[PDB]
């Protein structure tokens, strides 16, 4: 159920205004969240996608990202965290009876534009991560709706992060990237190896069980009680790299600290291929999905490294984002469609 | 005889023996760049057999342009075989860093090379139609190739930005592609409001492809705000490298423009990013700065910048840096010559000029250490077609066309926009013969015509005939709706 | 290797200028070399002087500020 | 009036950015070319143009005209070219040094007046931006590079702020930051990165102006009866036209929601402002009389 | 899919400044264009109703019709054609980028008020035809500008338009509606059978009527048309391939329709008895009704066309009322 691939042409074809920046797949039901260059947020239906579901203006620049999750108190429902140029954060609320956005609060505090999103649950804690132009990474509580921590990993601009407990991955406009834990605030590891400013930096996260996989099993016990062993990351250059993170100095119920001799990035693998600035990537299963600004997505392998699938011509303009269901989350069920947005005003689904 | 050579002393000259080197003949250039064509065509070896008409047409076509060309129209019409060597060494660069070539391929990718080396000084645009004609004459008698497509500059557009490999990309993606990247570029970087016309194109994937080389530099000279400044900017920011512009005042000496350069030169080896450093001609004042730019451009270093103390640490920092990498050098030689290495691949030096009449312009130009090594690019002033390419872009914005419009009947070479059929081609048409009128009547000469009058009475036209046709429209809605009232109070009186 | 700048084709011309320069050297005789400025006096000096097992190369570029100290140097590491 | 609107919008968009460093002849010349221009190629324009009948009002004339402006024609059109320079910075090339009164006039005690030669020249330059103070920077042909983004209009746009980077460090902008670059030598050497970027405007005196004011002084000497009264009833006509606009607003307000005194007085306004106008078309040409009878004195005076 | 069944009441509630006169749906995005009577045109969002989304005075009139028309061949883009009582035709293109009215070029010569306006697309060519009250049709170039032929189907002045291929049918206000060539120019046929003024003609396209009925029919793609009169009655024509014939008398409304449009087999037609009712083609028997829609009477009504491939037929219609509202209807 693992080794579904899209086939060579969409499912349904959405029209939206303007250029999409982002888009995201509802958990639970067949719903596609987009995102675009007004900043409107529209909610459509995937087997009646002719008039969309919602739509809400509520930023007045474009939206350069979006992330959401499904709550899991110990009621169940639907957060969306958009982020836009307008310095704010504006976090939503889903209904699934009123199929309408519900907003629940804002969040306030970023210097410049801010361009990342990610929304994750510990236990019974909801904490929203941002990256902005300040270079300032900030963390607030959802609940609360105050900011929690503010950490400055880079010298420039960062673009991407990536959450995990409590460790973030973040890559930035200064062609490098940089593993900090967040409770201590204090980088674990810096990488380089890229010559361009990052697009998207994520983690690789384990899986249970399968026939083989080299990225995503832990080599020993301690990467065991890691519980990350790689990470992937895309930029300008158009190469995709898998970085093998170093490990710090642990200790016990004690905050990690950097190791003076494991604290540097190791590159495993370099992919290469596409024609332009990688946009988007996105891991399901063992396969890993790409977008660029050459039109087209590819599919890749961890396992045997090379380009599997193309989707060549598959926008107009650049393609801009991907999303495909969560394969290592037990309560997200990793359905069968892969959706994609690009520039030239338009989103594609591919289903079954 | 030429400027910045001095006659020197009888007494010296007569200890030591003259000899003259000329000019190789046709013969002896036929025979060295067949030897390079055939290195070249190494890589391609199912076209092994055109070594012998390629490199016979790359040296007739350098003998008909230093023939056609002379030092007596422009001062720096100057050709060599220099530019034969440049020209193998270009077409080899993108034979490697291309596809699966054919002949037509080869012709055009030649044919490119050949515009771009011997033809980017041109000025006249008869010139530049001479050298076009010229191009079509030794590929018919060299290589009689046929379905060989249009080779004028615009219809040669090879470039490595929307691909992995050095191709021949669409105009219309290559355009779509260059307004992308400029939206981003704007976005990211300083705002400026431009118009991508064919000849901004052109102009970007030629400082692109010298921006790629290693030991890359440039001498951009055209008219002002004809966009030289901010083109070297976004195609730097394309490739990657980082700007350096230097911000050398009035109240600045060698003392300011020497730390500039020197901050330039440890970031290029001591942390090997890449700059490009763009000069302008406003920036050196005295002939000091130009010598120290000399110094820079000829060789790989300027050793003036490191003395003593400061020589002692930067060869601390050298070893440092060789440490770095773990590479065993320990020789002083060694560590010198890596790092005018490591200077000569990661700087890129761009010379903008906007008066080469000048006195001053004239130096940067005809002085030698610039004029062998920069890569001359004169822009010039717009064309016609380019200025009708802009005001067409920028007119198609506002509301123009509503009154009647009686097609005038005009002679065919006045009208230099496509043939009229709306009031926006006539209005495109006399902003064009103003400037070429205003610019005939106050006596410019031959100096370069700046298009930045064109550009602000576009943009003072299209502000004014927005807000005009506004105030027109409100005060015609006024008075029908005062009409309408007027007409029904009547008809209301009447039927009571 | 068309992009080494040290790479010269052996021609007839060539081989004649080395072989007059070689003779000149030869004689005890310093040697000024003259020509338009793309005629290639810098490349067959240079590959005289490094393809020869009996001269070696101290090479200066003069520039418009040039003193004794830089020649007294250059020769200094030789 | 509609089918004269481009052609009238090109005539000035023409005037203000071309000829503004022209003298009278030069710009006579190039506007009866622009002209030319306008009828080959089948675009009507107003054949009884003038730029400052159509882009300066009464209000801001008299405005320029009491703040130290001269009454002058060219300067009026000087004046009229540079206070409509939104975009670029107006560049002011007096030998008299007289402008400096007039803008400070114009924007009161906002006017600060920076040199090119001041040592806190760039420390009060970055605050005046910061405010937002109408700066005027006097010796124009010592132009200083280091304020060159201020020139270019090559901020950056950050967030909901608007920022440029002078010296070394990034400053703010304000929405009501002007300026102005003023200097006094003809012959100065202005830079072509500033010339290219500057709405060049010429208050200089010249030969063709010497046969300009020596009519102005002749007519306002000579028979100043008749300029007197041509001042009257063009300020009277424009303040009947205002009247006349106003009383049919009140018309429309009371007829959507008396109304025979309101028709009454709004016939008689319209009756009066016909008659004023067939008076004043017999009084204008017999001023171009004066233009066929003083022409001797100003070519005797060239 | 194209068998929807609107909702006995609005979705959204769409307040205009004055009486609406026309209205028309965004092919693919939902936004709606609004026409007032003084010659505004209003753009609003279909899910935020409160504030328009665009306001240009277009025409200093009332506005008489108007069509839109996306492009599909240089960028495609969305092209507005507006007509006024002002012998005016403005032309206009919504950017989605901005979300604004931008005025391309006006299409002057008519003599008298402009009837009604259609747009076409060739291949490559896109072409407005547009009729006066002059009892004159000009078929305009979009690009170009001006005129290539005028013809007079009519002797009396000419109220409707509709083209489809190069043939176009005209409804004068004569019951003699007739339909000519585009390019040829020349009459083929006229037919009455109306004892009123005809307010809207259009064709009839293949998707009882909806099928071609011979191999001559099928052929050439003209089958059977649809046509409104002020007679409070629905009348179906059938052209003839020289009079045609009258085997179709659907009635039931109370006052004169105004607009129809046909949706695959169903058909929705509106009149001026403030009501809308949907009339089947088949059966010809009204079944669903709606009262009180508005406090005026119904002026236009806009559906999405089911006869093209690159414009989906979405499940949503507006109709125009004179009471300054617009009533909208979702799912
Ligand atoms: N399409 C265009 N191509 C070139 N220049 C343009 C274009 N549109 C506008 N410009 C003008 O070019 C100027 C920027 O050019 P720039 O490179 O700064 O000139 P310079 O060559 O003097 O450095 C802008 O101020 C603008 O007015
Ligand atoms: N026999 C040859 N083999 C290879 N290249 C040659 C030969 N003769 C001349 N050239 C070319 O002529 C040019 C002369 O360059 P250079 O020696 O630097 O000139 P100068 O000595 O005047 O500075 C070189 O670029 C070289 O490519
Ligand atoms: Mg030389």
């Amino acid at each position: 159920v693992l080794k579904w691939i899209p086939r060579n042409l969409p499912s349904c074809l959405i029209n939206v205004e303007s250029s999409v920046t982002s888009v995201k797949l509802h958990p639970n039901l067949p719903i596609v969240f987009v995102a675009t260059d007004h900043g409107k947020l529209y909610a459509f239906d995937l087997f009646n996608y002719t008039i969309p579901l919602a739509s809400l203006q509520s930023h007045t620049k474009a939206i350069t990202s979006m992330d959401v999750l499904f709550t899991n108190y110990t009621k169940n429902y639907l957060v969306i965290v958009t982020a836009s140029k307008d310095l704010q954060i504006h976090v939503f609320k889903w209904v699934s009876e009123e199929c309408k956005f519900q907003q629940i609060r804002s969040l306030l505090g970023h210097e410049h534009i801010v361009s990342a999103v990610k929304i994750w649950q510990k236990n019974n804690d909801v904490h929203i991560a941002s990256c902005s132009r300040d270079q300032t990474v900030k963390i607030w509580d959802f609940h609360n709706g105050w900011s929690l921590k503010t950490f400055q990993p880079h010298s420039q601009w960062v673009r991407s992060i990536d959450v995990l407990g409590d460790y973030i991955i973040s890559g930035s406009h200064d062609t490098t990237l940089r593993l900090t834990h967040w409770p201590s605030g204090n980088g674990l590891s810096v990488g380089t190896g890229h010559e361009f400013p990052i697009e998207k930096v994520k983690f690789i996260h384990f899986i249970e069980d399968s026939p083989e996989i080299r990225f995503r099993t832990p080599s020993t016990d301690r990467y065991k009680n890691w519980g990350m062993q790689y990470c992937v990351s895309a930029s300008r250059d158009r190469t995709i790299k898998i970085w093998e993170i170093p490990l710090p100095t642990l200790m016990a119920h004690r905050a990690p600290i950097p190791n003076p001799t494991d604290s540097n990035f190791r590159c495993v693998l370099t992919l290469k291929g596409h024609l332009s600035w990688v946009r988007d990537i996105s891991i399901r299963g063992q396969y890993l999905f790409s977008c660029a600004d050459d039109k087209s997505v590819r599919c890749w392998d961890l396992n045997t490294g090379q380009c599997l699938h193309v989707w060549e011509k598959l926008h107009t303009g650049f393609v801009n984002c991907l999303d495909l269901d969560v394969d290592f989350d037990s309560n997200v069920t990793p359905r069968q469609m892969m959706v994609t947005g690009g520039l030239d005003c338009k989103s594609n689904v591919f289903m079954r | 005889t030429d400027p910045g050579r001095i006659p020197m002393s009888e007494r010296f000259t007569r200890h030591a023996a003259i000899l003259y080197l000329g000019y190789p003949s046709g013969k002896s250039l036929s025979q060295i760049y067949e030897i390079y064509y055939k290195a070249i065509f190494k890589l391609v070896p199912e076209f092994r057999s055109y070594t012998e008409p390629f490199a016979r047409a790359s040296v007739h076509l350098y003998n008909e342009c230093k023939a056609r060309y002379s030092t007596g129209l422009q001062s720096h019409y100057l050709f060599s075989p220099r530019e034969l060597t440049r020209l193998v060494r270009g077409v080899y660069t993108a034979i490697n860093t291309g596809p699966r070539q054919t002949l037509r391929s080869l012709i055009r990718l030649w044919a490119y090379e050949a515009w771009r080396i011997f033809a980017d000084r041109l000025v006249g645009v008869k010139e530049k139609n001479s050298f076009e004609q010229l191009l079509y004459e030794t590929v018919d008698k060299y290589l009689p190739n046929q379905d060989l497509g249009n080779i004028s500059s615009t219809s040669l557009l090879f470039s490595g930005l929307l691909s992995l490999d050095f191709k021949e990309v669409n105009k219309t993606d290559l355009v779509n592609f260059i307004e992308e990247r400029f939206k981003t570029f704007c976005d990211e970087e300083l705002e400026v409001p431009m118009v991508i016309h064919e000849s901004m194109v052109d102009h970007i994937l030629r400082i692109d492809r010298a921006l790629k080389q290693v030991q890359g530099h440039m001498m951009l000279i055209g008219a002002s705000r004809t966009g030289k400044t901010i083109l070297t900017r976004f195609v730097a920011w394309l490739n990657g490298l980082k700007i350096v512009q230097p911000k050398i005042h009035r109240h600045s000496n060698l003392s300011d423009f020497d730390m500039i350069l020197k901050k330039a030169i440890s970031d290029c080896s001591l942390k090997e990013s890449r700059t490009c450093l763009i000069i302008d001609e406003s920036n050196i004042l005295e002939t000091a700065f130009l010598e120290r730019m000399n110094t820079l451009l000829a060789n790989a270093d300027i050793p003036d910048l490191f003395q003593g103390e400061e020589y002692d640490k930067l060869l601390n920092n050298l070893r440092n840096k060789t440490r770095s990498l773990g590479l065993l050098l320990d020789t002083e030689q060694e560590l010198y010559d890596w790092f005018v290495g490591e200077i000569a691949k990661n700087l890129h030096v761009v010379f903008t000029i906007c008066d080469p009449t000048n006195n001053k312009s004239s130096a940067m130009i005809s002085s030698p250490a610039l004029f062998n090594r920069c890569i001359i690019n004169w822009m010039g002033d717009w064309d016609t077609k380019t200025m009708s390419q802009v005001a067409n872009n920028m007119v198609d914005v506002v509301p123009m066309e509503f009154t009647d419009f009686i097609v005038p009947e005009v002679n065919k070479e006045l009208v230099f926009t496509e043939p009229i059929q709306t009031i926006r081609d006539a209005v495109v048409n006399i902003l064009i013969h103003f400037d070429r009128n205003f610019y005939q009547k106050m006596k410019v000469g031959v100096n370069p015509r700046s298009p930045g009058y064109f550009i602000d009475g576009l943009r003072a036209l299209v502000k004014l005939v927005t807000a005009k046709y506004q105030d027109l429209q409100e005060n015609q809605r006024f008075v029908n709706v005062g009409l309408e009232k007027l007409n029904e109070s009547v008809l209301k009186v009447n039927e009571l | 290797e068309v992009m080494r700048p040290d790479i010269v084709i052996p021609t007839i011309d060539t081989i004649k200028h080395e072989k007059i320069f070689y003779d000149l050297l030869n004689s005890k005789r310093g040697i000024i070399l003259c020509g338009p400025p793309g005629s290639g006096k810098t490349m067959i000096m240079n590959n005289a002087l490094r393809n020869s097992s009996l001269y070696d190369v101290v090479g200066i570029n003069f520039s418009k500020d040039t003193t004794t100290e830089h020649i007294l140097s250059a020769l200094h590491r030789h | 009036t509609s089918q004269e609107l481009i052609g009238n919008c090109i005539i000035s968009s023409i005037y203000e950015t071309y000829f503004g460093h022209l003298n009278e002849r030069e710009r006579g010349d190039m506007l009866v070319i622009l002209k030319r221009l306008l009828g080959k190629f089948a675009v009507k324009y107003d054949v009884n143009y003038r730029f400052i009948d159509y882009l300066v009002t009464l209000d801001e004339k008299m405005k320029w005209l009491e703040c130290g402006l001269d009454k002058n024609d060219y300067f009026l059109e000087n004046m009229s070219i540079v206070m409509n320079s939104q975009d670029a910075v107006p560049f002011l090339l007096d030998p008299s040094s007289h402008m400096i009164t007039v803008i400070s006039n114009y924007y009161g005690n906002k006017t600060v007046l920076l040199s090119f030669l001041e040592e806190g020249f760039v420390k009060r330059l970055e605050n005046a931006v910061r405010f937002g103070s109408v700066v005027i920077i006097q010796d124009g042909e010592f132009f200083d590079p280091i304020i060159s983004r201020l020139i270019s209009r090559e901020f950056n746009h950050a967030g909901n702020r608007v920022t440029v980077e002078i010296g070394d460090h990034e400053v703010d902008v304000s929405g009501d930051f002007k300026l102005f670059i003023h200097s006094c030598d003809p012959s100065g050497d202005i830079p072509i990165f500033l010339r290219s970027r500057v709405r060049l405007v010429h208050f200089v005196t010249n030969k063709e102006s010497i046969e300009t004011r020596i009519f102005d002084i002749t007519l306002t000497e000579e028979n100043a009866e008749m300029q007197r009264k041509r001042e009257d009833l063009i300020k009277l006509n424009t303040e009947y036209r205002l009247k006349l606009k106003n009383l049919e607003k009140r018309l429309l307000e009371e007829l959507n929601n008396e109304l025979m005194v309101t028709l009454n007085n709004l016939k008689k306004e319209a009756m009066n402002i016909e008659k004023k106008l067939s008076e004043s078309e017999e009084f204008f040409p017999q001023f171009d009389n004066l233009v066929e009878e003083y022409s001797i004195i100003g070519k005797h005076s060239v």
